[PDB]
């Protein structure tokens, strides 16, 4: 930890003496024996996220069911609509179809 | 240091990110404002 | 080793980093436990606005500021308590709030330097201050009144 | 919310308007104090 003279305020370090380890400051004598132990933990964080990623229940986390593709006409599907462009004054789509492992990908 | 310390903060993440400064500045023989100045006169540009 | 020359942790509320082996108060529990709980004297340290709700008595004068210094001694106001937590100030015919100030840490000594002598003083240690305490116009009841 | 209780009095002295110094030390906690220490001077302007 960050530990501090009584007398001037300065930091203290750790240094070792004539008899045992001893904290003391660099403008003033002033020191202080250690007795007994003295610890600092932190605790840094550990990972606690697996990494498991992918699911196809996850995955179907969109609005796109039993609609009708111009591709395979399955029922899932999986739209996505985009409007970041002004020169094309229709918008545009994005349509996926793999309800029978097809996976298509048109505009 | 201590008042400094006390300026910057109490918590203990603020000590932790505080104390790299305070251990390159005792690295140094800067302890007076004084040797501070002659410092930072040292440092300064010339007009 | 010493024990009242320990090394002193950061914070001033939790210095006790080796042993052997707070909650933020209120103004009127403050007072409450100051002398219900106990008898023992306290020595407080209030701030008062900058300008008091009366006149300097033949002070050669203007609406200029009135502080102690131009008050004279004897009962100037009274410390009321209310209830749900209210703590007034009747100075008068006005009415101030008196709320917690900064929860000081550190070390603060009341002290008395007497300038007897113009070569010799004497410095005198009154006690030590412990809780800080704010008083402030009531300036809703002020707007409200007129 | 009425006064019911703790109606303190409030007076007012002027024998160390002048006298009357505050000193608070930033780097000592209100923990340990100077009263052991034996001083030595003090040195001061009016
Ligand atoms: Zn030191
Ligand atoms: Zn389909």
């Amino acid at each position: 930890m960050l530990l501090f003279c009584p007398g001037c305020g300065n930091g203290l370090i750790v240094e070792e003496g004539q008899r045992c380890h001893r904290f003391a400051c660099n403008t003033c004598p002033y020191v202080h024996n250690i007795t007994r132990k003295v610890t600092n933990r932190k605790y840094p964080k550990l990972k606690e996220v697996d990494d498991v990623l992918g699911g196809a229940a996850a995955w179907e986390n969109v609005d796109s069911t039993a609609e009708s593709c111009p591709k395979c006409e399955h029922p899932r599907a999986y739209f996505m609509q985009l409007q970041t462009r002004s020169a094309d004054e229709p918008m545009t789509t994005f349509y996926k179809c793999c309800n029978a492992q097809c996976g298509h990908r048109w505009r | 240091d201590q008042e400094i310390v006390q300026m910057i903060g109490t918590e203990e993440h603020v000590m932790a990110a505080f104390g790299p400064s305070l251990e390159e500045c005792q690295k140094a023989q800067i302890f007076t404002q004084m040797q501070a100045l002659k410092y930072i006169g040292n440092k300064v540009r010339r007009q | 080793i010493i024990n009242i020359k320990k090394e002193k942790r950061e914070t001033d509320e939790e210095t006790k980093q080796i042993l052997r082996m707070l909650p933020k108060d209120v103004s009127v529990a403050e007072l409450l436990r100051e002398l219900s709980l106990t008898k023992e004297e306290e020595l407080l340290f209030l701030q008062l606005p900058d300008t008091l709700p009366g006149q300097p008595p033949t002070q050669d004068i203007a609406e200029n500021a009135c502080t102690l210094a131009d008050l004279t001694e004897g009962q100037v106001g009274k410390l009321l308590i209310r209830k749900s937590g209210r703590v007034q100030l009747l100075l008068g015919k006005v009415t101030l709030d008196v709320t917690m100030g900064t929860a000081c840490s550190f070390l603060q000594e009341l002290v008395s330097v007497g300038l007897g002598d113009s070569r010799t003083g004497e410095m005198t240690v009154l006690g030590h201050v412990k809780h800080k305490l704010v008083c402030s116009p009531d300036f809703e009841s002020l707007l409200d009144h007129k | 919310d009425d006064p019911v209780v703790q109606e303190i009095d409030v007076y007012l002295a002027k024998s160390l308007a002048e006298k009357l110094y505050l000193f608070q030390y930033p780097v000592r906690p209100a923990s340990m104090t100077y009263d052991d220490i034996p001083h030595l001077s003090a040195k001061i302007k009016p």
